[PDB]
Formats: structure tokens, sequence, C-alpha cells
């Protein structure tokens, strides 16, 4: 169900995904990533000005661990065979800046950074990847988070392969254009009477069955996209409104 | 039918505005917001299931607003800004068939209303 990658397997897998998307436009994606080390420096417009400096003065000061992709199509199915994807990135716990705590639950999750210090893939490679294989651009994808802010902020560190815009505006004219649908799980739960809490707990009250390593990217992704599609039956009439959520992240 | 529940949840909204903004503009916004609720909950109330549409016909006022509170609010003459202003921070309002409720802040408590 989940296939691990790494430097060796990336051009195979994302061959794969470049067709499999083409029927299973319906991708949910979670992140990895060493914590939140810095603190923002300078005057802020407004709260949301301030989560957002925030999350750029972090984005730009750390490298992405891990990414989970699962896909899906319109109806919730799964692509026959393997439907999630985990890549494993570059990271060096000699060289590379991280938040102790973050690496530690990391560790305990099941990271073995040593092979990630070894054989991790190389963003800018990815980067490439993404483009030129239509999973990231104005197509016609939906992409299904949770608690995504960081998650899409460091995807678009990677695809621009430069710090954060400085404005808050521009890096959502921009988070437009490189994902134009998304739907942020944790934020369609503010609607939901209901439920609350992080992923493992909506999995519990949604009643989901969880599949692997309950702490990392690709297990997250799973949850997300079926938190997604029951979500969209139960509390929503079978379809999201844009207005109110499309390319709002929880949070910012 | 679905008529009881929404002047519970707008006659909650409605008690902050009065005497904080004109009297009329006030009582235009509350029937105007009646009348989108009414328009956009039909197909979407089961008094079967109450918890079906939850979501859909859920009700936010804060940093993003409901875009019917908007509608009810350009079509009374509010600013935005005064409704939101005038009404508790990150408010959410559940009108369900049987049940109306509500929560004040993003980890508040949720109160009902009226039930049965």
């Amino acid at each position: 169900r989940i296939c691990e990658v790494w430097a060796c397997n990336l051009d195979e897998e994302m061959k794969k995904i470049r067709q499999v998307i083409r029927k299973y436009n319906y991708v949910a994606m979670d992140t990895e990533f060493p914590g939140v080390v810095a603190r923002p420096i300078g005057e802020f417009r407004s709260n949301a000005d301030y989560q957002y400096q925030l999350l750029r003065c972090n984005v730009d000061l750390l490298k992405i661990i891990q990414l989970g992709l699962t896909f899906m199509n319109e109806q919730g199915e799964y692509p026959p065979g393997t439907s999630t994807w985990q890549f494993n990135f570059k990271f060096n716990l000699t060289e590379d800046m991280y938040a102790q705590d973050s690496i530690e639950l990391l560790t305990t999750s099941g990271i073995q950074f040593k092979k990630h210090e070894e054989e991790g893939i190389e963003t800018q490679y990815f980067a490439e990847l993404l483009m030129t294989s239509g999973v990231v651009l104005c197509e016609g994808v939906k992409w299904l988070s949770f608690h995504s802010g960081y998650d899409f902020g460091y995807l678009i560190k990677i695809l621009t392969n430069s710090n954060l815009p400085e404005e808050e505006l521009d890096f959502f004219e921009i988070l437009r254009l490189f994902f134009p649908v998304i739907y942020d799980v944790k934020y369609l739960m503010k609607s939901c009477k209901n439920l609350k809490g992080g992923l493992q707990e909506v999995a519990e009250q949604l009643e989901l069955e969880r599949i692997g390593p309950q702490h990392q990217a690709g297990s997250d992704s799973l949850l997300t996209g079926m938190a997604f599609f029951k979500m969209r039956e139960m509390f929503f009439e079978d379809h999201i409104d844009d207005a109110k959520y499309c390319g709002h992240l929880y949070g910012l | 039918h679905m008529q009881l529940e929404i002047q519970v949840a707008l006659n909650f909204i409605i008690s902050y505005l009065y005497n904080k903004l004109p009297r009329r503009r006030v009582n235009i916004f509350g029937e105007e917001l009646e009348r989108l609720l009414k328009k956009k909950y039909e197909g979407h109330w089961y008094p079967e299931k109450p918890y079906k549409g939850s979501g859909f016909r859920c009700i936010h006022i804060g940093e993003k607003v409901d875009p019917v509170i908007e509608q009810a609010s350009k079509e009374s003459g509010l600013d935005i800004d005064d409704v939101r202003g005038n009404l508790p921070q990150d408010l959410s309002v559940w009108i369900d068939p049987f049940e109306v409720s509500y929560q004040i802040g993003e980890k508040g408590p949720v109160k009902v209303l009226y039930v049965d």
C-alpha cells in the first residue's frame, strides 16, 4: 500500500505517479520537518501576518524530512496496488538545523535518519520531478491536507527553490498557482460540531482504519484522505463550498 | 419546519447587534439572513438524521466570515467589520433539525440554545 521512496527509486515511482494521478486526481498529503526553531523578527500587520511570519522564518531555515502522498478519485477509491507514496529526503543531524524534541519524536516514530542522510532524496531534483509530472499545477487536482500551513510552506519552498515571499498575500498567490485547490481537513473540522483534535483523534471519532507507522507522512496522508471523503458525505452535502473552504489552511 | 431553528439562531446572533448598530439595519440583516438560510438549507435538512449536513449548514463568523453573513450584511447596509466587531470572536452556530447550538471561540465549549 505504502511505497517507501528514496533517491535510488525516485524516477521509477514518479513515473508511476505521473500516470496514477490521471485517474486519481485527489491527493492527500502530509509532511515531517524538524519542528519549529525560530522566532519572527520585526513588526506585524495582524495576527494572520504574525502567524505567517512565524512560518516564514522557520520554513526558510529548515529542510523537509518526509513527504506523504495518497492518491484517490472523486469517489474516494484508491488505485489498484500502491495508493500511497512516502518520500524520504536527505537530512543530516550533524549539519542541518532542527528542534531537539521534534527529532526525538520522529526517531521514536520510525524515521531512520542514518538512511535519510545516506540515501535520502534531493529536494532540488524532486522539485523538477513534481513540475514535470502534472501533480503540482493548475491542472485539475484536489489536494487534501491536515493542519497544513507548514506542509505547503515546505512544498512552495522546494518548487520555487527560494525563501518564501516576505508578504503573506504573495505567498497565497503563489500557493494558488501550484495548488489551486486545497481542502484542509482540520479547517473543515471547525464546521463539524463533534469533531476535534489532531489526526489520530479524528480517525478515532470517525472510526477510520489506521494503516502503517501511525506518525509518519504516508500513514497520515492515508487518514487525511479517508477523513475527507467520510466527512464530505457525512457533514457536507457531498460538495465542499469552495468560497468558504478552498485554499484555506488551518491557522493561516 | 426548519423555521423555528433558524429564528433561534438568528435571535441569538441579532441580540449582540441591537443597541450597537442602527435598529432598522439590524432588522433587515435579521430578516435577510433568515431568507438566505431558508434558501440555502432547502434539500439539505434531514430531521431523521440531524447531524447530516451539519457542516454544510454551520455558520461561522471569525477571521473569515460566512458568505451568507456577508450577503445579509451587505444587503442591510452594515459594515462587515461592525458585525464581526460586535459578535463574540470566532462564533460558530450549528442549525440542525431539533437542535441549535453555538461555540464562542475555537476552543470553547459547545453550548445548546435549543433542543428537542
